[PDB]
């Protein structure tokens, strides 16, 4: 079915690693140029203080629209990874529930500025403060920082490409009916991303990398603060939530 | 029911 569901030679994982970037490079979302451009394009204290009188309510629905299209791009990325239209239907939902979400959360980093602590949304750099008529304070600043560690590694796009391909194709996830092929694509996605981090003299970034727990919990926060607004507004949720977001999180 | 995800995952 795929030449990465057996044992792959060093020619077949150099070719994986070009096809993997590939794949990355086409569904980006954003070009890293353009976030770097735009980093002196910060929100006022007016325009901080506008989003912090919006509704809960308002704010949550454009959190999970913005939210719903960056994993619009994580499903074409998955798509175009070599080995994931291989897998069954059931495999391939079951590894993009889990992971959708988790992979965005590491594309983040690009968008987020270590040097004054912002992240682009709706057009412009704003800090954490931007987010708290959300009310999941908490959740906000546990994603800043998990942003601000992914942003003290340096990442290249290369480097992005390769570990979310790995953040998805994880043969633990609960559900999966193939294990022992989503295993062997894994192994292969592994040795793609150590073969690259050797090549570029970046091993040294393996140990700094954050253990797989820390991406889980933050998403089982997301879902836990989804839970307790969905209880305060549910017609909100039933009625202005993409339905994508609700087939994720809900 | 993953109507979206399976929509999504079949259009080619
Ligand atoms: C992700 C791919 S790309 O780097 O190309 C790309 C694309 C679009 C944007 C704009 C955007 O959509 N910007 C957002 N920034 C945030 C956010 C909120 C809190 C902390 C952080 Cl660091 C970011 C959003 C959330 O809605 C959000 C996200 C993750 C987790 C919880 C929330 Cl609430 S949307 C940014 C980056
Ligand atoms: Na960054």
């Amino acid at each position: 079915e795929n030449l990465y569901f057996q044992g792959a030679s060093l020619t077949e994982i150099e070719h994986l690693v070009q096809s993997v970037c590939k794949s990355y490079r086409e569904t980006c979302q954003l070009r890293l140029e353009d976030l770097l451009r735009q980093r002196s394009n910060i929100f006022s204290r007016e325009e901080v203080t506008g989003y912090q009188r919006k509704s809960m309510w308002e704010m949550w629905e454009r959190c999970a629209h913005h939210l719903t299209e960056a994993i619009q791009y994580v499903v074409e990325f998955a798509k175009r990874l070599s080995g994931f239209m291989e897998l069954c239907q059931n495999d391939q939902i079951v590894l993009l529930k889990a992971g959708a979400m988790e992979v965005v959360l590491v594309r983040m980093c690009r968008a987020y500025n270590a040097d004054n602590r912002t992240v682009f949304f709706e057009g412009k750099y704003g800090g954490m403060e931007l987010f708290r008529a959300l009310g999941c304070s908490e959740l906000i600043s546990s994603i800043f920082d998990f942003s601000h560690s992914l942003s003290a590694l340096h990442f290249s796009e290369d480097e992005i490409a390769l570990y979310t391909a790995l953040v998805l194709i994880n043969a633990h996830r609960p559900g999966l009916q193939e294990k022992r092929k989503v295993e062997q694509l894994q192994y292969n996605l592994e040795l793609a991303f150590h073969h690259h981090l050797c090549k570029t003299h970046r091993q040294s970034i393996l140990a700094k990398l954050p253990p797989k727990g820390k991406l889980r919990s933050l998403c089982s926060q997301h879902v836990e603060r989804l839970q307790i607004f969905q209880h305060l507004h549910p017609i909100v949720v039933q009625a202005a939530f993409p339905p994508l977001y609700k087939e994720l999180f809900s | 029911k993953h109507k979206i995800l399976h929509r999504l995952l079949q259009d080619s």
